[PDB]
């Protein structure tokens, strides 16, 4: 079934688009005056809505009926490709999952739990109660408000979406002399606070190596947080615990004003022989008790 | 030290008055290196 | 890394962590929320430095 | 060795005027002194503390923790006793 | 030198969760009415 | 519903620039169209060569 | 890291532990036929801060015949780090001190010939030019495990490589390994973080499901009659009146819902 | 000789300069521009 | 663990890896039928400082180990040497003799799946040319014990 | 920083107030991005060469790289003999001097930077005036809600002018085609055979042949066409936001209407300042109606 | 370029490179635990150039 | 409903009083104080867990066997308190004062203070980045001249069905598509 | 193989004492004993001063270096002034509008104390010193009265508070103003009493609540450095939110913070916040 | 920041987060105006 639905895409027919429909499309495509129509649907779209929809109208059941698989074969033929995962097999896996069902897993209810056995089209025990209650209380709302596949659909932050980061930025740039790009001349890039546009940093350089079948630095999280790595080694011994320090647990010391003043005439007046002294990644380090708190981690160094 | 320029710090803002009235408000050399000094610490302050 | 902590669930001996005997079997503790236990030598497959 | 300890006690120049020396002079032998440190030890390097740190933030989040079976989690009211259960675990 | 540890502090209720916070309260996290320029 | 309505339509519909006056439509102190002093403006005079 | 006459020159820069003495090198050579790194034995008085974890300057301090550059006629030294201009990652020698009898470089006018061996390349990502096909394979002393004249293509070859990267339609694009990235700001919001315990760190993230004994009656009542309030402590349970239940990560600044 | 946009017959000035940044709120670059601003026009820009 | 102790441990720790440390790994790998780590870990080896210094070798030992398991468990698109054939998988093979996989119609998926591929990626596929023919001349079948 | 976001945000603004269309807050700050990514290549390079100050006679000399960073002194035994502070401000003040040439020097630099961004901003800019729908009307006349009132006065002075041929159009496009193929004749004639083996020929093809570039080499290794991004008929970031959701849609016209507002709001201050300089213009309102009569 | 690039890329895993690939596992690495940092990265060009 | 209306809430970022605070309901004297865990009588502890402090410890009126004592005075008293909490962030801000938890936010400012030495500082010379408006530009055309102006650069009939960029929306247009208008109007 | 900061390479002839290894002198056991202990105690001696060198506050630090900076080769002679330049100003005050009038400190002969003040302000009311009409009752200090005048004013949202002038009542001012708990202060060299100014932030003051230590002045509590340490610590959190005014034996005004910076114990005044 | 922003979406109606985030939209008479479909959150009663 999933070999001829699923994989084969050449037993798949398209409607035929007509001559108008052509040029129509064509001219859309090309060049976008508004007010138009805002459908446009790419073939790429329609063809995944078929797939997914072809997902939708799988059922399983006595073979001999109508349906292509008894459900004893679906989870057979899972349970022999679950234990054929690779390391990046199961990786891949495990991404899948926590992009689709995690959320999913997050925003349920009650409320679902019938139409959450109609994906496998199991019967439940209650399932006539189950019918008159979820009825009753599906009542309550629009039927947009309550179908679980529109409940992810707006997300915070809108300039900067995850598909567009994906391509990392200047990769074929900081990946030939990696030290002659520190964090600051990315970070021009984008419009976001510090702390984000660091992680966002990281992320971009793991994927990058991942794309480039190569492996990545796992030093580099720790190399653009510096800071904020020495200042959790420090508060761990401090305080004793284990794990990251959160904000409850800062000191309650009061700076004045002008506090920052020496800094920043120290700063203001700084010069640098060549622009790698100026950000090198370890300027943050001077005393030994800061070399040995920076590397505490690494056995080797 | 020489209590020749004094302050008024509000919230946000910063008042720097310079107090010579006996030779008519004219700063010394120290007295102006020193205004130099509290001109650009308020300047530069977080709040002001 | 992480300390050892004594007074964890696997730390603490039967009577102070319940006030019953509860017997010591390698496998599946229900109260201690563990599936199996393999028993090997606490330091010795670890890392030193650890 | 701090305040309740015993106290430790006390024209022309001394002798202690002629080691010091000017730092625009070029000194006695010439120690590769790295920049950075000279620069930290007359208090003139820009700092950074502990202070300039934000949060230190989740960069790849772990794992979904899935509801681990707990001695309160039973389908039948009987498992949880009185005469059996005093807890969860 | 800080004998307390904050690796134990606090008191099991048994049941009763409460909250915490990663970092800074969620009331000020969004920024955008100053980001975006809504203000008057 | 009526409120958010309101608050698209206001937000969507104002204006941006300068005016006549050299000033934004939203500037504090000082005004445009007081009165449809401007509509009253287009009636008497009308547009046509 | 430049390219001439067939070898590297790197830049680096030797200190002291402490790092409070330093010394740069502009053109060493990096020659993977020396098995420890050498230094001009007059560098060691230079090099040598007196910290209080090394109270005198170095932690090891010994002689050997150090008679590979060309009965003790150096000294070894360590630890000095030396910082070179490509890598992120300090590199902790711990070298052959020479004199001038001993072995002299002054080999061209104002040019010491200092070079790196595999103490230091060991190190780096200098260490990945070492492998078959990067530029220091040439360079390497003759072995049976190291063929001299091969082309790349044909020593992969006989590892195992067939075909070009990911060319048969059964091994997936590297690319696709990681599709999407998870960043709480950018999407979604924060996790809406809970415990039941004594700390956050010291207890589950998870409150008690409906099965619980003290729970039942209450969401019983919470059942029959849903318009009131009710009563009890079956609102600490998971599972409450509100379409929205109370797992973890729930996203709770999340614009929908 | 436009050396200078501005000009105040008020008493005291520098007291309300104070307590008028007392009241005002964010450190933002829109806030700051508006409340100096509107301090600016509303005394030292001779508009009445 | 303890491969990784042998080089962390001051105390008892060699600086290299010794010949000994690898084929003892390699022979657990052998014995424990473990597959990917074992032909991971072989060109790991080959790849390593101790390879191309000439301390650690590959020896005949190792090598023939090696590829006896590599014959005897299971790998993941193929039929392996030392994979028993089952009479009655006729049920739903269709025949009781022969193996279960015929590396003909697995080449001829394997050109599908390019092209499918190609067109997955690119929207668009080239039509192959007319004097173009699949070349089956070097694939030989299944032969049994 | 400053000169460039002004004309940066002049840009964005003006594209949505032209033409319905909002730029990306990615793309706009990318555009900045490669401003200061290009000031910064200037710097490593201007790093490698050092400038030398000097003070009286040449008795003072000052050795410091172009940022103002001192590498060396020398001095006459003559300055020994002054006084601290005289030392002082005399190796002070050939630094001063020293930091003078390096900072015309990058001046000159950041002039060519200034340009390289300009030539980066034309498609754009080139991209929303060229269109046979764009056009503006004087600063002084009125406008009103149906239209813009004429101005009256000197009907000889007002002077609409054009950009664009009415009749067919000629891209820039069609103008590099044209350049190329002048290229090939000359190249093709008898004539320019014969200077294609001079040194000036040669010279030519190592600038300006990309075709020839080894592969590998740093370089586009083709000739591109202009860009062509022509404003009313290419949607960029509205119409994403407006399929995914409404709220961030306004909030970015918003901040578009903003940019644009306070860039017309700049050219107004120096619109008045440059009326007071001549003199036209007096330091205070002594004219009300013409704000407080609308 | 490609070559430095083609071997580290095949030593990351090989089972990339294989027409039939086999089961690619992680195993253990020579370099130590943290061998990445010997490992990383894209081959780098010269900085001359 | 009277609940409802009274409704307090608490900053949690300091997780518990920072500072004692001694304050009383009528006849009911109540000591709000920072303490390792939480600790109280039970009513009150699970008070002061109906709002997520940690690190909070009450009592209520020294001997708790000293007058008044209710139900409704053990309520009101913890109520009462934890209504008189200052948040740390109001006490700097109170003082004029910046707290150290929130210093971090001006380190990418203090960063570039330092970076910005050099190249970024430079600002190009004669160029302020504000350029007035001088001439006026109009490129508009009468509907006949873009009829054909783009056919070169792209198809035909480029302005075709738009509405906003022609006079005549519906020049140029084959006839099904004009019909497609008022199809859709019927 | 260029090398910078190396100076002439190859240094100059220096071979080390292991490896140039002269015949080791064979010394009777008293040379050797003694080379031990001298050796030693150079190092002991070393460790001394490398420990001191860390613990160098940051002010010494730049004294020091700021001192070097300034150094010439002969100690020059003091240049001769201006008949004054020196005389510490007075602080600006207006003779218009006052609550007190900002006194000379030329007039320092006229002054009085406390107790027996001499005749000044006679326009405003004079504070009167507050005793005890009988045995029982709590004997009065000015740190007491202090307090609880602030304490009202702050209570009746007044900007203004006329308040008694000791040497440690004004120090008190000068602390609160440094941590903000007050606006602002001044001591006019008016006899009996000075001015503070307060501070309000969202409706209500800046101070929560104002105590003094000690309702006696026979009553003298001493602060140990640990307890000044102890009210800094929450939990193992650092708290500075609290100030804790006190004596030194230095007569310094301090708060307790600076007290356990240099571990130095006081005498208790007040606590406010 | 002594007055956050907090919740600022708009894609629901206040009156929609109400219902879906919190029991409080079930009982609309216990809850005064001021707060009807402000409550993002899940209440227990404890009565006393
Ligand atoms: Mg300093
Ligand atoms: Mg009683």
């Amino acid at each position: 079934w999933y070999l001829q639905n699923i994989l084969s895409l050449e037993l798949l027919k398209l409607k035929s688009k007509t001559n108008a429909e052509k040029i129509a499309t064509y001219r859309s495509y090309m060049r976008s005056l508004a007010s138009g129509k805002d459908n446009t649907m790419s073939d790429d779209d329609v063809i995944r809505n078929i797939i997914k929809e072809r997902w939708k109208t799988l059922e399983f059941g006595d073979r001999n009926a109508g349906y292509p698989c008894t459900f004893g074969d679906y989870i057979q033929f899972l349970n022999e490709w679950f234990k054929s995962l690779d390391e990046e097999g199961m990786q891949r896996l495990r991404e899948h999952f926590d992009r689709r069902i995690r959320p999913l897993l997050a925003v349920m209810s009650p409320v679902d739990i019938l139409w959450l056995e109609a994906l496998t089209q199991n019967s439940p025990h209650n399932k006539e109660q189950l019918q008159r209650k979820i009825a009753f209380q599906t009542s309550l709302g629009t039927p947009e408000f309550f179908d679980m596949s529109k409940r992810l659909r707006y997300e915070i932050n809108e300039d900067y979406k995850v598909r567009d980061e994906l391509g990392p930025e200047l990769f074929a740039l900081w990946s030939k002399a990696p030290e002659r790009w520190p964090p600051e001349r990315l970070s021009k890039m984008y419009g976001l606070d510090f702390t984000l546009v660091r992680k966002i940093l990281v992320w971009h350089h793991f994927k990058a190596c991942y794309d480039a079948c190569v492996e990545p630095d796992w030093s580099l999280p720790k190399r653009l947080f510096a800071l904020e790595w020495i200042r959790d080694v420090r508060a761990r011994k401090h305080g004793l615990f284990y794990g990251k320090m959160r904000f409850a647990e800062q000191k309650i010391t009061f700076y004045s004003d002008r506090f920052l003043f020496r800094d920043l005439v120290n700063r203001r007046e700084a010069s640098y022989a060549n622009v790698w002294e100026m950000d090198d990644p370890y300027r943050f380090l001077q005393t030994e008790q800061d070399y040995e708190d920076y590397w505490g981690d690494n056995y080797d160094v | 030290a020489n209590r020749t320029i004094t302050g008024n710090d509000g919230r946000f803002s910063k008042t720097i008055m310079i107090n010579e009235p006996q030779c008519n408000q004219a700063l010394s050399a120290k007295t102006a290196s020193e205004l130099s000094k509290e001109i650009d610490k308020a300047t530069n302050a977080v709040y002001s | 890394w992480a300390p050892q902590m004594e007074w964890g669930i696997e730390n603490t001996p039967s009577q102070e962590q319940y006030q019953e005997h509860v017997p010591d079997t390698t496998d599946a503790d229900f109260r201690k929320q563990r599936r199996i236990q393999s028993r090997p030598v606490k330091w010795f497959y670890e890392s030193h430095y650890t | 060795g701090g305040p309740g300890s015993p106290v430790r006690g006390p024209r022309g120049y001394t002798a202690e005027w002629r080691d010091l020396r000017n730092p625009m002079r070029p000194p006695e032998f010439p120690t590769p002194w790295e920049r950075k440190y000279r620069q930290y030890a007359r208090g003139q390097h820009p700092s950074y503390d502990m202070v300039y740190a934000g949060p230190m933030p989740e960069i790849f989040p772990m794992r979904r923790d899935f509801r681990k079976p707990t001695r309160w989690d039973f389908h039948d009211i009987e498992k949880q006793g009185k005469y059996r259960t005093s807890g969860p675990y | 030198k800080n004998l307390n540890s904050w690796y134990t502090k606090g008191t099991m209720r048994g049941g009763v969760p409460r909250i915490y916070y990663a970092w800074m309260r969620p009331g000020s996290f969004t920024r955008r009415r100053f980001e975006k320029m809504r203000n008057p | 519903m009526g409120e958010r309505m309101r608050a698209i339509i206001e937000d969507y519909s104002k204006g941006f620039g300068l005016g006549p006056h050299g000033h934004s439509p939203t500037h504090d102190t000082i005004h445009y169209n007081t009165l449809n002093a401007e509509g009253e403006r287009v009636r008497d005079l009308g547009y046509t060569d | 890291f430049r390219m001439s006459g067939g070898d590297m020159f790197v830049e680096y820069k030797v200190l002291s532990r402490d790092h409070r003495r330093s010394i740069r090198v502009e053109d060493a050579i990096v020659d993977p036929t020396f098995k420890r790194t050498v230094l001009p034995l007059g560098w060691l008085e230079l090099l040598r801060s007196p910290s209080l974890r090394l109270p005198t300057g170095y932690f090891v301090e010994e002689t050997v015949h150090v008679s590979l550059p060309n009965e003790a006629n150096a000294i070894i030294a360590g630890p000095v780090v030396l910082y070179i201009t490509g890598q992120s990652v300090p590199v902790v020698l711990n070298p052959y001190f020479v004199p001038e009898g001993t072995w002299d470089m002054r080999t061209r006018d104002g040019e010491l010939d200092l070079r790196l061996g595999m103490d230091a390349i060991e190190q780096c990502t200098l260490f990945s030019e070492l492998r078959p096909g990067g530029l220091l394979y040439g360079k390497l002393p003759e072995n049976p495990n190291v063929r001299r004249n091969e082309s790349l293509r044909a020593t992969l070859g006989r590892y195992g490589m067939k075909c070009d990267l990911a060319e048969s339609p059964l091994v997936p694009r590297p690319w696709t390994r990681m599709r999407y990235m998870f960043i709480d700001e950018l999407q979604r919001g924060p996790k809406l973080t809970e415990f039941v315990g004594h700390n956050p760190r010291n207890g589950t993230p998870w409150r008690f499901s409906q099965n619980t004994k003290y729970f039942r009656i209450g969401i019983w009542r919470d059942t029959i009659r849903r318009n009131d309030m009710n009563e009890g402590l079956h609102a600490h349970s998971s599972w409450q009146k509100s379409p929205q239940q109370s797992v973890p990560e729930v996203r709770f600044l999340a614009p929908y819902p | 000789l436009g050396w200078t946009d501005l000009f105040t017959t008020i008493p005291d000035m520098t007291y309300h300069i104070k307590e008028w940044f007392d009241t005002t709120e964010h450190m933002h670059n829109d806030a700051v521009a508006w409340q100096l601003g509107h301090l600016l026009e509303t005394c030292f820009k001779m508009k009445e | 663990a303890l491969w990784y102790r042998a080089t962390e441990d001051p105390y008892f720790g060699t600086p290299q890896h010794t010949q000994r440390q690898a084929e003892a790994l390699l022979k657990v790998y052998v014995q424990a039928k473990q597959r990917g780590k074992a032909i991971d870990f072989m060109n790991k080896l080959r790849g390593s400082v101790e390879y191309l210094t000439g301390d650690i070798t590959i020896t005949t030992v190792m090598q023939e180990s090696y590829d006896a398991l590599l014959d005897t468990t299971p790998h993941p698109h193929l039929l392996t040497n030392g994979f028993t054939l089952e009479s009655d998988a006729a049920k739903y093979t269709g025949e009781v003799n022969k193996a279960p996989l015929s590396p003909l119609q697995f080449r001829i998926d394997m050109e599908m799946n390019k092209y499918r591929r190609q067109q997955k990626e690119e929207g668009v596929v080239r039509v192959p040319p007319a004097l173009w023919r699949l070349d089956t001349s070097a694939i030989v079948p299944y032969k049994v014990d | 920083m400053e000169v460039y976001r002004r004309i940066t945000e002049r840009v964005r603004g003006a594209l949505w107030a032209h033409h319905g269309r909002l730029m990306s807050e990615r793309q706009f700050h990318r555009i900045l991005a490669f401003v200061y990514n290009n000031k910064y290549e200037y710097q490593i390079r201007f790093d490698r060469m050092e400038v030398v100050g000097r003070e009286w006679g040449g008795r003072v000399e000052v050795v410091t790289t172009p940022a103002g960073f001192l590498k060396r002194v020398r001095v006459n035994p003559c300055v020994e003999d002054l006084t601290l502070y005289q030392q002082q401000q005399l190796i002070l003040s050939a630094y001063a001097n020293a930091c003078a040439d390096g900072r015309k020097l990058m001046e000159q630099a950041e002039m060519n930077i200034y340009k390289q961004f300009l030539k980066d901003l034309k498609p754009i800019v080139m991209g929303i005036r060229d269109n046979p729908e764009f056009y503006t009307v004087s600063e002084n006349s009125i406008e009103t809600i149906g239209g813009v009132l004429q101005t009256g006065d000197s009907n000889n002075l007002c002077h609409t002018h054009r950009t664009i041929p009415a009749a067919k159009a000629r891209q820039p496009a069609d103008e590099v085609r044209a350049r190329q193929e002048w290229e090939q004749k000359w190249i093709n004639s008898p004539r320019g055979q014969s200077w294609a083996l001079t040194l000036r020929g040669k010279t030519y093809f190592a600038l300006h042949g990309p075709q020839y570039r080894p592969r590998g080499a740093p370089g586009a290794k083709k000739e591109t066409l202009p860009l062509d991004i022509p404003a009313p008929y290419t949607a960029m970031d509205e119409k994403r936001l407006l399929k995914k959701n409404w709220m961030a849609y306004l909030d970015n016209k918003h901040v578009a209407e903003v940019m644009w507002t306070r860039v017309k709001i700049a050219d107004r201050e120096k619109r008045q300042r440059l009326l007071q300089e001549t003199g036209r213009a007096w330091h205070r309102p002594i004219n009300e109606e013409a704000i407080n009569r609308w | 370029y490609k070559d430095r690039l083609l071997s580290k890329q095949f030593f990351q895993n090989p089972q990339a490179f294989e027409v039939v690939p086999d089961r690619h596992e992680r195993s253990v690495q020579f370099g130590g635990k943290w061998e990445y940092q010997r490992t990383h990265g894209l081959p780098t060009v010269d900085r001359n150039e | 409903r009277e609940a409802f209306s009274n409704i307090i809430a608490v900053d949690l970022e300091q997780e518990g009083p920072m500072y004692p605070v001694r304050v009383n309901a009528d006849g009911v004297r109540v000591l709000l104080y920072p303490a390792r865990r939480i600790v109280a009588n039970f009513r009150v502890a699970d008070i002061l867990c109906a709002f997520g402090f940690q690190h909070a410890g009450c009592r209520i009126n020294l001997k708790a066997t000293n007058n008044p004592k209710s139900p409704t005075h053990t309520v009101e008293g913890v109520f009462e308190a934890v209504k008189a909490l200052r948040s740390v962030s109001e006490i700097a801000a109170s003082r004029g004062k910046v707290p150290h938890s929130l210093i971090y936010n001006i380190y990418p400012y203090l960063e570039e203070i330092r970076r910005r030495k050099g190249m970024m500082a430079m600002h190009p010379p004669g160029k302020d980045g504000l350029l007035m408006p001088d001439r006026v530009v109009d490129n508009r055309l009468p509907d006949h001249l873009k009829r054909g102006y783009y056919d070169d650069v792209y198809w035909k009939d480029f302005f075709a069905g738009s509405d906003e960029h022609l006079n005549e929306p519906r020049m140029g247009l084959r006839g099904d598509e004009m019909r497609r208008r008022l199809e859709e109007a019927q | 193989a260029k090398v910078y900061g190396a100076v002439p390479p190859l240094g100059a002839a220096q071979g080390h004492r292991l490896l140039h290894g002269k015949r080791e002198r064979e010394g009777s056991l008293f040379a050797v004993a003694n080379d031990v202990k001298r050796d030693e105690r150079l190092l002991r001696q070393q460790l001394n001063a490398l420990l001191e060198e860390e613990r160098m506050p940051m002010q010494a630090r730049l004294q020091r270096n700021e001192a070097v900076s300034s150094h010439e080769a002969v100690p020059q002679t003091p240049l001769v002034d201006l008949p004054g330049v020196e005389r510490r100003r007075d602080l600006p005050a207006d003779p218009i509008t006052r609550l007190f009038f900002q006194h000379k400190g030329d007039h320092a002969l006229y002054y009085g104390t406390y107790d027996k003040p001499s005749v000044q302000d006679d326009d405003r009311v004079q504070i009167e010193k507050r005793v005890p009409r009988r045995r029982e009752e709590n004997l009065y200090t000015p740190i007491y009265d202090f307090c609880h005048r602030i304490r009202e004013a702050t209570e009746q949202r007044k900007r203004f508070v006329v308040v008694p002038s000791t040497i440690e009542t004004r120090g008190c001012a000068r602390v609160m103003h440094d941590h903000g708990l007050v606006a602002g202060f001044r001591d006019f060299h008016n006899d009996r009493a000075f001015a503070v100014e307060l501070k309000y932030f969202q409706g209500d003051s800046t101070i929560n609540v104002i105590e003094p230590c000690s309702y006696d002045g026979r009553t003298e509590f001493e602060w140990s450095p640990k307890m000044m340490r102890r009210l800094l610590n929450t939990h193992g959190i650092h708290n500075r939110l609290v100030v804790y005014i006190c004596r030194t034996a230095d007569n310094r005004i301090i708060d307790h913070i600076h007290a356990v910076k240099e571990n130095i114990g006081g005498r208790g005044l007040m606590m406010v916040h | 920041d002594l007055y956050p922003e907090g919740f600022q979406w708009k894609h629901k109606l206040n009156t929609e987060y109400n219902q879906w985030r919190s029991n409080t939209w079930l009982t609309p008479d216990l809850i005064p105006k001021e707060h009807r479909g402000r409550f993002l959150c899940n209440f227990q009663l404890n009565i006393v």
